[PDB]
């Protein structure tokens, strides 16, 4: 429901050092 | 992990430990619900090993960072109800079928540091699942075919089947599929002893959400060249993932 | 390990 929204991330607005990598890669 | 990052905190609040009451840690797992967790059946059940754990054997720890230190006001340590195990786990050749569902004793509360991630649908796993797209895998395991203090990192790509199957002797199924750098890359990362269990997460580009798409499931030794680790497709099997929760939770 | 509590 709120599944995979993380609350210091997602939630915030804010994302983490790495996720780009992720997001560049697709 | 090997060659991995040291977590951010609140990075990753679907990371479940598996701790044995020796008190040791066994295996990462994966919230899915306040009531369900995800793991690698060989974490609970490899006869060759002489491995059999029981619900009373474990506890599940959720909301850490650190490995060791027990996180006053921040983890939550649950107990087993009951363990579920593929029925067609192949323990006997390939770890086929490398996936068990835990259900808690009761409901755990969500919280900065603890919420649950997502299971795929057809659609998520069809456009996310490509050779070269990156996961991410995180893990308190061996840092080095060797501990690390805190929860560690890693982005790691997708490699194609074929590459995947020629790169060991083991025979793969469609119920697994292999990720990591080749040895041209010059980019290493692995996941290592310990972190089995653990998820392989994808944050889809559509909606914004994390994705679990596979499990640490098995390797050959930890970040070698020319060789990949192993993770179970859980969206393959997500049919007995609903059920078992459906018949029974 | 740091030990965990007893009623754990
Ligand atoms: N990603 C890697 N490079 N890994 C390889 C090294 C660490 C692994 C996590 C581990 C956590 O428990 N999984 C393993 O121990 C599962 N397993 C059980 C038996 C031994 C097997 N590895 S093996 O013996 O080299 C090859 C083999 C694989 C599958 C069934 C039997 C034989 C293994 O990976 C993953
Ligand atoms: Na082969
Ligand atoms: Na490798």
């Amino acid at each position: 429901a709120d599944c995979g929204l993380r609350p210091l991330f997602e939630k915030k607005s804010l994302e983490d050092k790495t996720e780009r990598e992720l997001l560049e890669s697709y | 992990i090997v060659e991995g990052s040291d977590a951010e905190i609140g990075m990753s609040p679907w990371q479940v430990m598996l701790f044995r009451k020796p008190q040791e840690l066994l295996c990462g797992a994966s919230l899915i619900s306040d009531r369900w967790v995800l793991t690698a059946a060989h974490c609970l059940l490899y006869p060759p090993w002489d491995k059999n754990f029981t619900e009373n054997d474990l506890l599940v720890r959720i909301g850490k960072h650190s490995r060791t230190r027990y996180e006053r006001n921040i983890e939550k340590i649950s107990m087993l109800e009951k363990i579920y195990i593929h029925p067609r786990y192949n323990w006997r050749e390939n770890l086929d079928r490398d996936i068990a569902l835990m259900k808690l004793k009761k409901p755990v509360a969500f919280s900065d540091y603890i919420h649950p991630v997502c299971l795929p649908d057809r659609e998520t796993a069809a456009s996310l699942l490509q050779a070269g797209y990156k996961g991410r895998v995180t893990g308190w395991g061996n840092l080095k075919e060797t501990q690390p203090s805190v929860l560690q990192v890693v982005n790691l790509p997708i490699v194609e089947r074929p590459v995947c199957k020629d790169s060991t002797r083991i025979r793969i199924t469609d119920n697994m599929f292999c990720a990591g750098y080749k040895p041209d890359e010059g980019k290493r990362g692995d996941a290592c002893e310990g972190d089995s269990g653990g998820p392989f997460v994808m944050k889809s580009p559509f909606n914004n959400r994390w994705y679990q798409m596979g499990i640490v499931s098995w390797g050959e030794g930890c970040d070698r060249d020319g060789k990949y680790g192993f993770y179970t497709h859980v969206f393959r099997l997500k049919k007995w993932i609903q059920k078992v929760i459906d018949q029974f939770g | 390990f740091e030990e965990i509590p007893e009623e754990y």
